[PDB]
């Protein structure tokens, strides 16, 4: 069980850790988050009380280093940093724990939600979507645009998701126009899975990361990517059976976790109705179709 | 973007453009079977691909053999159309290729755009105009070459005959769309109007009769009357 200490909390902020959140008051004696489960990536995220503009946060994995948060009054945000002195870090955390100045990661024993949302998400793949190679952790915020968004403006601050475009020469082979457009199996299995992602685990990892950035930061390009990666599978007549079964589980837990009051902006009516009711895979997502119908029947 | 009344003179500028109409590609007769069920029998069709500035019509005849053994023919017809427009553009010299293709039905957008992804500088556009190009098969010589075809064939026509020697392409297109709207609203009457007078003939190398300028004004007036009427007889007005 690892720890992310805070130097201090000088501005009033709502802090998120994975699917949990709590409020910290201005100059409240708060020194971080303890009992963080090892074995998963995590995200620690922030919404200032005075400017709800820009949710921002950091993806990290406690196995990769000792990380802490410190507010920067010049740039005006809580920054993640790596502490390279292991003994200094252990000593800081032990003092803050002794004084009970840390919130406990509040995981219920029965609860597999975070595992289920991050099953295929790996830090190494996050760091290739979010390029900042001098840090072991990755910053994301509400405003960051994707590489494909920039093709349609600072490249250093982009989300390098895999570009998917159904009306493109990568997605369509010469002479297979109608075939490849109406059945995207070629594009899914040969171009993306065999060629780009190498396996379905990496594809699912990017799909899950895109969803989580959409949900936690309201990142619009991430929402676009999530829906495109779903539509590409649903629009393929030929999909490995294990992929369909796993997709149904992935989406079930994403829909379960989505805040009810964000469904209007985070769910694309066209994609979901097409996937659940018109697509090749309309009969292959039983768990997802049942939670969607019981939770968001209005969308459909 | 979409083509409508606000940008109608764009059709007659010097940027090469083609209209594509697919309404006569997949044509059927519906009939009863011996067991009392219903079946379709396909008949020859055509793609209507027209340069509105020059009058050049690229009429690709769609022979019924292209449907043999195929499923979902109404959907295939749009993709077949797109693939036929795609070969036509590819055969044209670069300086003759269009800068825009305007489809008369929005369901042709995605098939044509997927077929021309390797031609990114050609704009594929819908239109809000209700153009009467379906009535092309009411032009006797066009219908004749389609129905006689025994194999796929491209036939080239100028749908304006020699009119551009005396009128502008705006006026020629307006005349064409009036003639076709008439033929579409009441084919018998429209055809009576066009041939009532035996002294006016259709040249062997033309589609329409050899009217003088004054006779065209008469004819055009008669077609307007036909259309306004039928619209009465239709709506009781
Ligand atoms: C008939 C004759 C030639 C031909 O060339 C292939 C061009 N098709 C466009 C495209 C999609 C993806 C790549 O290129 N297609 C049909």
């Amino acid at each position: 069980m690892n720890t992310v200490p805070f130097t201090s909390a000088p501005i009033e902020v709502t802090i998120g850790i994975d699917q949990y959140s709590f409020n910290v008051k201005e100059n409240q004696p708060f020194h971080g988050i303890k009992d963080i489960p090892i074995g998963h990536v995590h995200v620690i995220h922030f919404q200032h009380a005075d400017n709800s503009s820009m949710r921002y946060g950091y993806w990290f994995d406690c196995r990769m280093g000792n990380f802490y948060i410190q507010y920067d009054p010049k740039d005006g945000l809580y920054k993640m940093m790596e502490e390279r002195d292991g003994a200094k870090f252990e000593n800081i955390v032990h003092n803050f724990k002794e004084r009970q100045m840390m919130v406990s990661y509040p995981k219920i024993d029965e609860d597999d939600t975070w595992y289920n949302l991050t099953e295929f998400v790996q830090m190494d793949k996050i760091r290739k979507i979010v390029r900042k190679d001098e840090n072991q952790f990755s910053y994301v915020d509400s405003s960051m645009t994707t590489v494909q968004e920039n093709e349609l403006s600072d490249p250093a601050h982009s989300l390098n998701y895999t570009v998917i475009n159904f009306k493109s020469r990568e997605a369509i082979r010469p002479g297979h126009e109608m075939e490849d457009f109406l059945d995207k199996s070629y594009y899914l299995n040969t171009v993306m899975l065999q060629g780009i992602f190498k396996n379905s685990s990496n594809y699912f990892g990017e799909l899950q990361f895109a969803f989580l950035n959409a949900m936690f930061f309201g990142n619009y390009g991430s929402s676009l990517q999530w829906h495109a990666m779903i539509e590409l599978i649903c629009s393929s007549a030929t999909v490995p059976k294990h992929m369909l079964d796993k997709l149904d589980e992935i989406l079930y837990y994403q829909i379960k976790t989505l805040p009810e009051q964000y469904s209007d902006i985070l769910l694309n009516e066209r994609v979901w109705n097409i996937c659940l009711y018109s697509s090749f895979q309309k009969n292959s997502l039983h768990n997802t179709e049942k939670i969607m119908e019981n939770k968001y029947p209005e969308l459909l | 973007g979409a083509m409508n009344s606000s940008n109608y003179a764009e059709l007659f500028n010097n940027d090469i453009k083609l209209f594509v109409d697919d309404t006569n590609v997949y044509r059927v007769t519906v009939h009863k079977t011996f067991e009392g069920n219903v079946a379709t029998k396909a008949i020859n069709g055509c793609i209507f691909t027209l340069n509105p500035k020059t009058g050049h019509l690229f009429l690709k005849i769609i022979h019924t053999s292209v449907w043999a053994g195929q499923k979902r023919l109404s959907q295939l017809a749009k993709w077949k159309t797109a693939e036929e427009v795609s070969a036509l553009v590819r055969s044209l010299p670069k300086e003759e290729q269009p800068k825009q293709i305007i489809v008369t039905r929005k369901a042709m957008l995605d098939p044509l755009e997927v077929h021309m992804l390797d031609f990114p500088n050609i704009a594929i556009r819908p239109t809000e105009l209700r153009l009467p190009f379906s009535a092309a098969m009411s032009i006797d010589k066009l219908s004749d070459v389609v129905m006689k075809a025994t194999e796929p064939q491209m036939v080239l026509f100028n749908i304006y005959d020699d009119w551009l020697d005396r009128i502008s392409s705006y006026t020629a297109f307006s005349r064409l769309t009036l003639l076709l709207r008439a033929l579409k609203t009441n084919e018998e009457s429209a055809k009576m109007i066009l041939l009532s007078d035996p002294t006016i003939t259709i040249k062997s190398y033309h589609l329409w009769p050899s009217f003088t300028d004054e006779q065209w004004i008469t004819i055009e007036s008669q077609m307007r009357d036909l259309i306004l009427t039928e619209y009465g007889r239709k709506y009781n007005v």
